[PDB]
């Protein structure tokens, strides 16, 4: 299964984030909520103007978000990861992630 | 007729073209003289054709038999690989109409530009060739602006269009229509596709600038 | 002349139709295909505008051909096309060999009619009499009963009154309305 | 919506809580019943 | 004025069938794009004659057709085709019928001669 | 794109011509009347735009039927049609059936041809032979006088020689350029 | 003259004689009620005369006589 | 090999000047950098747009630029050459390019 | 152009004459060359 390489995210930190995003030339909107108790980001995933999101998830590193996802129509079917560009112990944190701020958060589509 | 602008070291090529209208008005004082020019026009407007192919003709060979009848330089052409024609095919009238018909049913952008033909795949794009900046001379913050007019019913090919933004410049004529620009802001950034432009100026007074529409892609880099 | 804004539609509109919105047109067939027939159409007329400029349709390949047929082709007057002969062509609004192409009435040839007689190629006409006509080989019927198979040897006429002649050029018979039988 | 839902657990913010209590109040006690600031039923329930 | 008229032809024109038209028979007409008579006009669709086809059945002059049948006919004389190899040729005092099972039979008023399918030959 | 003024008259203009003006059309018969000659075509082409929708003609009901015909129709070629028999479509400008309507094209049948030989009912063609043929019943004039009448247990034909060779699965009859005249 | 090939006119009388304009070189145009039909190129004496005393308004000044330029045999 | 002289360049002394230019009806981009060690211009040549240049060179005196690459569908046919106006012993230099300046860049086309 | 061509013999004005040999001047001893008004060079070229 090879795959390259295609997307990187970036977060500012708000807690209540949502934005637009293209992958593999189609078009999703994500969400990103901020958990104070368990200090870690929700991902929620779905099409642009739906009423529902199709997929929510807890991020955690080295962890394949969308592995038990891949039998949908609408769900991308490449590689999201995030791992750090630091000490390999650190953990997802609030600022820390962007291509500079010690987390690496990535999107690599299949060669197809 | 050609027209040159830049400032006060160097002039830029801006239009090419011929006089289609010219007429004078001197009400007592001042004379005021008007033009009205136009790029190709007299080619794209009367370049007669009569071609026919049978099943099985790549089509590859007949975009290349129209473009030589329209009689122009070939500015950047992608051509079509081994794609073929499903039925037989004729064409007559002018070559123009033609080329922008077989446009529609192969994703294709025909447009002729300062005398140069160029014929490119929709979606798709090129290299930052510009970069927009403060720096770079920009003229406010950039906007965004829907690329048409009206709204088109949607499944919700994919790969068309279907956004853009504006930005603005001093006069700039080194860019085209069919080109590629970088656009680093502190709100916007990312490439963009360029879709029209519009060159205004005012001598003694007036603007010196340039407008840019944009476009958003979602295709292979060609 | 030019002045108002509705002479700049009609201009326009007179245009428009100049490239598009193809409907018929005669022409001569150049090509026949014998398996599936099929002609290929040469346009024969044309304009030239003042400014030495011609519009020449291009050969059009590959034009359906009708028949007068039915009961699902089991049935049909198949009479021999060659090169050459005049026919009127049809354009139809879509291309009905595609079910994606989004241009209409751009030169889809529809079917060719067997044959036109324009001037030029004007054959004579029978003032009352249905005669199907082959190279030497004829075939009439009147409309007062008779009827003739003829040809430079042989006639077999069956007349009105009860009179068959079947005659050959080595020898003829006959029966008359009196039934009468003879050999010649 | 917030709760259980087909698509895996979601998690609400407080306004939504905090409206949807205090339109539950104000069905206790008809439309008149205060609930902003002032109230010491608005500082029981925010708390 | 003067609308060409088309009829199944072919070879040149040396086999055609030309079935006797009268005035007054029903035709549809077809308008050509341009004036074929002249190079020069600039103007398109301005009603030129294209041609015409020799009858079509309408309301109010709607001929019987026979369900199954190749029926060649004039105002007395008859050719009729059936799909079972019969074949016959008629008129008000003569028949000559050539069926499927080896049956001739010309006739005539005054008197007739057949041949049967087991080889017998017969004068009437 | 669509910045320019000519630009939106083009689009205009190609959409008005989508929902009117139609022309011609090819179809295939789908319910016949053999008493005042009609039938029900339905037409074959159509498209799907990007927005995943689709343009379908619909049924279109007693197109009046040509046949090669004269005199006031009491000489006339009436083949026996049959439903799925593949036509063309021709419609008239002004609805023939009224005197008051106030469209134009708006899909008024002027008439159907009797048989169009397309892809895949493509019959075969005798290059040199006008053939009148029947389901299993025969009639063949070739240029060089010969003429016969054929079917699966006779054959009567008179060839350019003289010969008449009227013949039978039981016996056969025939005459000779010489004159004789036999019986088998 | 005389027409090379047969003719059919129908619709608005206007619009059938404004084409026979195109093919024979002629100019038709209504204007306060009288019809005027004319030969394009040719013009009819000097019926008036334009100078200072006749109350002109300006110098004459050059303007195309239509908004597009032509295709021409040069 | 008939040639006839069509084109003629100038050079502003510019260290990265890059402009777009027509040749037998076709249109190329050209790059010119100025290299300080090796007092030399090099030459970028290719299409409108394109990712890459085509060719990269070293210009000199009296030497055909294009005499190996004539057998690609985007490269010029025709002769570029330099050569100088004075004195036969001048070198290209930065600023003595030019139709007056000292040394005449010049592009001729074969007659076809 | 202004000597003898197909179409007979034509006159050249003297600005002309005067622009070329200027720029034969300027090709001799580079674009640096003085040809104007005070140039003892230009008053013996164009006497």
């Amino acid at each position: 299964r090879t795959v390259v390489r295609t997307f990187d995210f970036e977060l500012s930190g708000y807690p209540d984030e949502t934005f637009r995003v293209v992958l593999d030339s189609v078009t999703y909107e994500l969400r990103f909520m901020w958990n104070e108790r368990d200090e870690s980001w929700f991902m929620s995933l779905g099409d642009i103007g739906a009423q529902r999101p199709t997929i929510t998830s807890k991020l955690t590193c080295y962890s394949d978000i969308l592995a038990p996802y891949r039998y949908l129509d609408n769900v991308p079917d490449g590689n999201l990861y995030l791992w750090p560009l630091g000490d390999i112990r650190t953990r997802a944190g609030r600022f820390n992630i962007g291509p500079l701020k010690g987390i690496q958060m990535t999107y690599s589509s299949l060669i197809e | 007729v050609m027209l040159h602008a830049g400032y006060n070291g160097d002039e830029k090529l801006i239009f090419s073209g011929t006089v289609e209208y010219v007429e004078d008005d001197f009400p007592e004082e001042t004379r005021t003289t008007k033009f009205i020019l136009g790029d190709g026009t007299l080619n794209l407007t009367t370049a007669t054709t009569a071609r026919s192919y049978r099943k099985g003709t790549p089509v590859n060979s007949v975009l290349n038999d129209l473009i030589a009848d329209l009689k122009l330089p070939k500015g950047r052409v992608i051509d079509f690989g081994n794609q073929t024609l499903q039925t037989s095919m004729a064409f007559t009238g002018n070559a123009s109409q033609n080329l922008a018909n077989l446009a529609k049913n192969t994703g294709s952008t025909f447009s002729v530009q300062d005398g140069a033909v160029y014929w490119t795949k929709e979606g798709s794009r090129f290299n930052v060739m510009f970069e927009i900046s403060e720096e770079g001379g920009m003229v406010g913050t950039p906007t965004p602006k829907q690329p048409s007019s009206s709204k088109k019913l949607i499944k919700a090919h994919d790969i068309k269009e279907d956004v853009g933004m504006t930005v603005s410049t001093l006069l700039n004529g080194a860019i085209l229509p069919e080109s590629t620009v970088y656009l680093n802001t502190r709100y916007h950034k990312g490439f963009y596709k360029v879709a029209e432009l519009t060159h205004r100026g005012g001598y003694e007074t007036g603007d010196w600038i340039t407008e840019l529409g944009l476009v958003e892609t979602r295709g292979e880099l060609i | 002349y030019a002045d108002r804004y509705d002479a700049a539609f009609g201009i326009y509109i007179s245009r428009f139709l100049r490239n598009n919105v193809h409907t018929n047109i005669r022409g001569k067939v150049v090509g026949v295909n014998y398996s599936g027939p099929s002609v290929d159409v040469q346009p024969m007329a044309y304009t030239e505008f003042p400014s030495g400029t011609t519009d020449r349709y291009p050969v059009i390949y590959d034009v359906p051909v009708l028949l007068p047929s039915g009961a699902g082709g089991k049935a049909r007057l198949t009479m021999p096309i060659k090169p050459g002969d005049v026919v009127g062509l049809s354009f139809s609004e879509r291309n009905e060999g595609d079910n994606n192409d989004q241009n209409t009435h751009q030169l889809f040839a529809g079917w060719a009619v067997t044959q036109i007689f324009t001037d030029g190629n004007s054959k004579a006409i029978h003032p009352d009499n249905v005669v199907l006509e082959n190279d030497k080989a004829i075939i009439t019927l009147k409309p007062d009963g008779d009827t003739s198979l003829q040809n430079p040897k042989v006639t077999v006429e069956a007349l009105a009154d009860g009179n068959v002649k079947i005659s050959n050029g080595t020898g003829e018979f006959t029966m008359s309305p009196s039934g009468e039988i003879k050999g010649g | 919506n917030y709760g259980l839902t087909g698509s895996g657990f979601n998690l609400p913010p407080m306004d939504d809580l905090v409206q949807e209590t205090k339109k539950t109040f104000k069905s206790a006690f008809g439309e008149d019943f205060n609930t902003e600031s002032n109230s010491v039923a608005d500082k029981l329930i925010q708390i």
